[PDB]
């Protein structure tokens, strides 16, 4: 209510995050808090703080002087971090919290060695456009019986290695993986196998 | 200006 | 806990002139708990027009109240105030002295 | 001067109520300013102090909200205390707080202060420096890890050097007069005839404002006084008497001093035979 | 240290029927909440309770009442269920610190349980050229044909559920993108060295946990009562 924040943040993994929020009418026994929403599950207390710059384990918070304005510092942002960041004024002697729309923050992954390439996989007794860089954005389908998914992150820690994804599948007569990314901007180097 | 104390309880 | 029995004090306002209107005071002071049972006596009987003060405490914690009623002495009248108390056994009775 | 700020703050629960009755005093240099009861027909913030009564309808109806909030924090942490003590049905108990402030004659703040007891006996306290708390017993050390664990000693210190001084400074502006008026101490010595050649010397102070007062029986000018407390006369002035036992026709030998803030210099006081 | 608990994770409700959301702390926190989310927009307050019986009406009450009879759990109760309160309710707890989140139960009143499906599941193996050109191996899974929108999907290998290697898609798809009641899909990809996909010993399964109709549901349709149910599809390494 009392708090703005930007609806979104772009950043890439490994960077600084800073994640603003104007408070301008906050009173002088208004605590601020982040908490952090992850896709689905329950929000999670990030940080707080009533006037000093507080740093935990999480995050680094930073409150103006004039306490109208704070900024949430997520060094060396992770896959991880990707959630919807609260702002919210916490009165120090009530329990209540008004939730805003926060601002949810897209972490993209850093793709060491692109190798984009189209495959088939085997059938079911599907088309997966995979290992493009993070450039690559994919398109929905102009077609109403084939169905494309948005790209994925799968990471590999086991040998420090991720990848993006998208599916495309259709039971379409005319459908093929060679045609299955049409409405996408691919990259020129992308393989097709024979 | 009467004090509202911090809303953690005894 | 351990409680505290109340200090009692009985007193006038201004000295105490035989045919002159006074006020007859009871101090209570240095009490636990807050619950308390004043009045002021006028020849054995409780006086019905007895006011008091709204209820305070000290830094001890100690509660405190101050009775008071408007009042008329003589050499014959007697007066006291009974206070009863979780801390007394039976209603405490002090008499008016007007030389304390 | 120096001057003060301070609110006392009591919730008492019996078997006879459902809710605890709750009371709120303000005081300002130990005057009397505000009150709240929950005991009112229509609880709310009053002024107790004529000069209090300029303030406008926001004030009163802020405080009188910030109380209902108390009220809720004293009946919870009163459950709380019944827990922690394993206090058996059937009685009745108090929750007490005093918070407030000190401020010397240039101004300055010198001591913040927050204290809680239950019982009427010290239950946990915030110490001088605003940030570590002193907790009397067992109970108190579950209450004292919670207010470190959730950083109570900040929100208290905040109010107490910000709001707590700014208000007091308020308040010292519109009540500037009224709170600097002292009376001084109309005082006369008494004549009580004793058993063998003895007599009892008392020296009444009355009249008097602040209760602050110093009588004292000297024996040309240099056994145990015998007094009475402290007591008020019921018009907004103390009374105070000190005593001393003399031999007969040695009256004149013995002198009571009188110290009081309204005075321009020590009373000094004999036994005049009308 | 601190956990709210609630479940089911799960709830399908007929319309006009009573519902009974409960909600757990054994931290004994003297505060409770009770909040509902839509999809993109924050958690709105339904009502907090500060004690036992001691409960206030939060931002959104009509249509909702609450019941704390202990300090450890926190009932929410709508008397006559709407379509409009499908939502995913989370509870809370505090001491006065932060708020403590439930991970939440997620509500779809319907008007009738007639769109009620579980997914179909299939695993789609591996690429030969995708194998050749990177040493690596993906695997899809797809559920497809499902309503409402209460599924989690899982891989296990060789016995064991793994997280490493695997993107499931955030969101589901819709089937007939221009109907309000389509059922839905959702794809998740599973990704191993070349050399673990070509053990023929090595077992990768997609398991699709659904949460539908209750077991005392009524269910007079001519078609398998839409309950609550695991399906899976699986498919074993090829030396090949
Ligand atoms: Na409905």
């Amino acid at each position: 209510a009392k708090t703005t924040q930007p609806d979104s943040m772009e950043s890439t993994e490994g960077e600084t995050v800073h994640l603003p929020c104007s408070h301008a009418t906050i009173s002088g026994n208004e605590y601020i808090y982040w908490y952090r929403q992850v896709p689905l599950q329950g929000p999670e207390y990030v940080t707080h703080g009533l006037q000093q710059n507080t740093t935990n384990s999480m995050a680094f918070l930073a409150i103006a002087s004039d306490r109208k304005s704070s900024t949430l510092i997520l060094p060396h942002v992770s896959l991880r971090d990707a959630a919807v960041y609260h702002c919210i004024l916490s009165g120090g002697c009530n329990y209540k919290l008004t939730f805003g729309k926060g601002t949810l923050l897209t972490v993209t992954p850093n793709i060491q060695n692109p190798d984009p390439a189209v495959y088939q996989l085997r059938d079911s007794k599907v088309c997966l456009f995979t290992d493009f860089d993070s450039q690559t954005n994919v398109s929905q389908s102009k077609d109403s019986d084939v169905y494309i998914t948005d790209k994925c992150v799968l990471d590999m820690r086991s040998m420090d290695f991720k990848s993006n994804s998208a599916v495309a599948w259709s039971n379409k007569s005319d459908f093929a993986c060679a045609n299955a990314f049409n409405n996408s901007i691919i990259p020129e180097d992308t393989f097709f196998p024979s | 200006s009467s004090l509202c104390n911090f809303r953690a309880y005894v | 806990m351990i409680q505290r029995t109340p200090k009692i004090q009985v007193y006038s306002r201004h000295p105490a002139e035989n045919g002159k209107s006074n006020f007859l005071n009871c101090y209570v002071s240095g009490f636990h708990p807050s619950d308390i049972e004043v009045d002021l006596l006028k020849n054995g009987e409780r006086i019905e027009k007895v006011e008091h003060s709204d209820l305070s405490f000290s830094k001890d914690w100690s509660f405190y109240l101050l009775y008071y009623t408007e009042f008329t002495p003589t050499e014959k009248d007697e007066y006291a105030c009974r206070v009863n108390h979780v801390t007394l056994s039976q209603p405490k009775i002090v008499k008016w002295d007007r030389d304390m | 001067g120096p001057h003060s700020m301070r609110y006392f703050e009591t919730a008492v629960s019996r078997p006879g109520l459902e809710e605890p009755r709750y009371i709120s005093v303000g005081y300002v240099d130990n005057k009397e300013f505000v009150r709240f009861d929950s005991d009112a027909e229509n609880p709310r913030y009053e002024p107790r102090a004529p000069w209090m009564e300029q303030e406008g309808p926001e004030y009163w109806e802020r405080e009188t909200q910030k109380a209902k909030g108390q009220e809720q924090w004293f009946r919870v942490s009163l459950r709380n205390l019944l827990g922690y003590y394993n206090q058996s049905a059937g009685g009745s108990h108090t929750l007490q707080q005093m918070s407030g402030c000190d401020l010397g004659s240039d101004w300055r703040l010198l001591r913040g202060y927050l204290q809680f007891a239950y019982e009427g006996r010290d239950y946990i306290a915030l110490n001088e420096d605003l940030k570590t708390w002193t907790a009397a017993d067992m109970a108190a050390q579950i209450t004292r890890r919670k207010w470190e664990q959730s950083g109570a000693a900040e929100h208290y210190k905040a109010y107490l050097e910000g709001e707590c001084v700014e208000w007091l400074h308020r308040y010292l502006k519109n009540g500037n007069a009224t709170l600097l008026r002292t009376d001084s101490p109309k005082a006369h010595v008494t004549h009580h005839p004793r058993s063998k050649g003895e007599v009892t010397l008392r020296c009444w102070a009355l009249g008097f404002y602040p209760a602050d007062i110093t009588l004292t029986w000297q024996l040309n000018g240099e056994q145990d006084m015998e007094l009475v407390e402290t007591r008020p006369a019921g018009d907004g002035t103390f009374q105070k008497w000190a005593s001393v036992v003399v031999p007969l026709g040695k009256e004149q030998n013995y002198t009571c001093r009188v110290y009081h803030e309204g005075l321009p210099e020590p009373l000094t006081l004999r036994w005049e035979p009308s | 240290d601190m956990k709210v608990t609630q479940m089911p994770r799960y709830l399908i409700k007929r319309m006009g029927e009573n519902v009974l959301l409960e909600c757990g702390q054994d931290m004994s926190h003297e505060t409770m909440y009770w909040y509902r989310q839509d999809p993109g927009l924050g958690l709105q307050l339904i009502y907090i309770s500060y004690d036992v019986d001691s409960n206030s009406e939060g931002d959104i009450p009509k249509g909702y009442r609450v019941s704390r009879k202990k300090r450890e759990h926190f009932s929410l109760i709508l008397d006559s269920a709407k379509t409009n309160q499908t939502s995913v309710y989370f509870c809370a707890s505090s001491f006065g610190r932060e708020q403590y989140f439930g991970p939440g139960t997620r509500l779809t009143v319907l008007e009738d349980l007639k769109n009620v499906f579980p997914p179909e599941v299939a695993v789609f193996e591996p690429s030969e050229a995708e194998i050749s050109h990177t040493q690596k191996a993906t695997l899809v899974c797809l559920a497809t044909g499902f309503y409402p929108d209460h599924v989690e999907l899982s891989w296990w290998v060789n016995g064991k559920e793994v997280h490493s290697g695997v993107c499931t898609d955030p969101q589901p798809l819709k089937e007939q993108p221009a109907l309000n009641d389509s059922r839905y899909a959702l794809s998740s990809r599973l990704r191993v060295s070349a050399t673990f996909w070509q053990n023929p010993r090595n077992h990768f399964r997609c398991q699709v946990q659904f949460y539908g109709l209750s077991e005392n549901d009524e269910w007079t349709q001519d078609r398998a009562k839409p309950v609550t149910q695991i399906v899976s599809a699986e498919a074993w390494g090829r030396a090949d």
